[PDB]
């Protein structure tokens, strides 16, 4: 993506202060809950037939934690988010053939878990920066299908 | 099509609004307009600085429109046939504008409602966003 | 959301489809699995091969669930409920696929009622899978 | 993108016989009714009031005749769509900002035309051969954004 001087900043500044073990977790939890087709692809994960089920799901918390290290890798190399994430995106679209409208959905509920967590420090410009981020990255992880 | 759920879900979490509804209606409408500027071509005549009263104003807008549509959730489509009227009709928004909007609105709450927002809340606010979103970019008139 | 246009329309259209419709339901089947082979992972067992009895058979459900939707196009929540589970809460199908079977029943309409396939009608028809796709995709019991 | 060689025959053998003067205008006209929203863009025709007003505006029937013809020269290029429309794909990504969902909805109303002109001569195995090349070509659009 592209984000100015100021924006890597916030972004950066933001993230150090994310907990890797938890909204990696929160962000894959609610995208179940919040969009309940996603779950046809986890099915190995267990009970998630309800909301609790779903958020405190030991598989979708440690596949949570993988997400949320994607995104840290995104994060290290916003000039090269396609290579970045090469891997996932074949994974994505070629083997599970995730349609890429989710990978824009799970970007932007991460954004809403992002602002859950910061509350008034996930200021307009701060989530307008991450909106640039979770753009490329979705945009990334759809490459194989461009 | 909201569930009695979803229904019970969004007049609670509205509720919990309450009389930050239009506040929040500015927030999400800022948000927007800083995250996905093409949206501004919507509003050249408006003064979409952070402070801009307009703005401001035309939140307390989205939201009474917001806070109708919960108060008459069943019956929506003839609730907002105005405002249906004029967005999808007469300023023909792109649909995929009303996402951006309701996310920003979602993100909005996200981040005022650290007590109140849960997963639950959210999904019923999504859905209940999406519906209004398909009766503003609906022509049925 | 529906005009009344829109219901004169499809029912125009859907009514011309007559004895048509499992033949056209299993083209339409057809065409999305040939065009988009993805859409064949929520028909894992299913025979699909062309001339398919099992594919003809489902498409003679699916065109008659159609018939049932345009009948009851102001209720189709209530018609459709038990659909809606099927595809929502136990299929748990991804919405955009409602987008390329959808198509697939255009192309196929077109294909074959050249006449009735005017614009105007494309378009009623395309807003009426469009709910039917809403409903059917949405959780609401 | 990939078309069998039996498919690119096929598409070629269909497209020979296309009305290149109407084609184009029936699809874009299609586009602009089925898809309301997409007349914002193309305000300057004039007259889109209703359904017959659109299909009968001239600047859309003319307008159409460049749409098609990009189609004819993608599908000469299929090998290289996005270097193509690289200037398509500025012009409708970076200055229009068309959303790409929209790309997609065109192309899908073409196949409708074609579907309505040529009746059961387009078959399924037709059908999906263009709906490769129409995908492709949405995605040579969205370039830009990709
Ligand atoms: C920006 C969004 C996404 C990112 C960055 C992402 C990242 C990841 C990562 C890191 C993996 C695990 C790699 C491994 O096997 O070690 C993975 C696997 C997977 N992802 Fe995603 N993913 C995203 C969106 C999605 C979406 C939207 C879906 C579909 C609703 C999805 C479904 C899956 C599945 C099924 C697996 C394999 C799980 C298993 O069987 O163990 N992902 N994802
Ligand atoms: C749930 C979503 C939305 C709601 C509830 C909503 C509601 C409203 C309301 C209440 C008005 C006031 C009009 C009047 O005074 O009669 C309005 C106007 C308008 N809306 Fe929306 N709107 C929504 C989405 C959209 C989207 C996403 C766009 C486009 C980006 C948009 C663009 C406009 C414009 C341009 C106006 C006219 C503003 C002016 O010139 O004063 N709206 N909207
Ligand atoms: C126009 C929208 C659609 C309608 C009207 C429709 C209607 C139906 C009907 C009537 C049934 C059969 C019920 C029975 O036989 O008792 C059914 C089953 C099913 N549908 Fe749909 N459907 C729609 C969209 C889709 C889409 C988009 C997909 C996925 C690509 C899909 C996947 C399935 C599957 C997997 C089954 C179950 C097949 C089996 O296990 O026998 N449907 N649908
Ligand atoms: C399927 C992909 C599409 C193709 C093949 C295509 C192709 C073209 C071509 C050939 C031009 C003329 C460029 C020039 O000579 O200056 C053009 C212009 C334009 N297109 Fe597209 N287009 C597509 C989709 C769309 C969509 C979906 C929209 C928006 C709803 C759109 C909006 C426009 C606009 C605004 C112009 C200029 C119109 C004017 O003269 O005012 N196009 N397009």
């Amino acid at each position: 993506v592209h984000l100015t001087p100021e924006e890597k900043s916030a972004v950066t500044a933001l993230w150090g202060k994310v907990n890797v073990d938890e909204v990696g977790g929160e962000a894959l939890g609610r995208l179940l809950v919040v969009y309940p087709w996603t779950q046809r692809f986890f099915e190995s994960f267990g009970d998630l037939s309800t909301p609790d089920a779903v958020m405190g799901n030991p598989k979708v918390k440690a596949h949570g934690k993988k997400v949320l290290g994607a995104f840290s890798d995104g994060l290290a190399h916003l000039d090269n988010l396609k290579g970045t994430f090469a891997t996932l995106s074949e994974l994505h679209c070629d083997k599970l053939h995730v349609d890429p409208e989710n990978f824009r959905l799970l970007g932007n509920v991460l954004v809403c878990v992002l602002a859950h967590h910061f509350g008034k420090e996930f200021t307009p410009p701060v989530q307008a920066a991450y909106q640039k981020v979770v753009a490329g990255v979705a945009n990334a992880l759809a490459h194989k299908y461009h | 099509v909201l569930s009695p759920a979803d229904k019970t879900n969004v007049k609670a979490a509205w509720g919990k609004v309450g009389a930050h509804a239009g506040e929040y209606g500015a927030e999400a409408l800022e948000r927007m307009f800083l995250s996905f500027p093409t949206t501004k071509t919507y509003f050249p005549h408006f003064d979409l600085s952070h402070g801009s009263a307009q703005v401001k104003g035309h939140g307390k807008k989205v939201a009474d429109a917001l806070t109708n549509a919960v108060a008459h959730v069943d019956d929506m489509p003839n609730a907002l046939s105005a405002l249906s009227d004029l967005h999808a009709h007469k300023l023909r928004v792109d649909p995929v504008n009303f996402k951006l909007l309701s996310h920003c609105l979602l993100v909005t709450l996200a981040a005022h409602l650290p007590a109140e927002f849960t997963p639950a809340v959210h999904a019923s606010l999504d859905k209940f966003l999406a519906s209004v979103s398909t009766v503003l970019t609906s022509k049925y008139r």
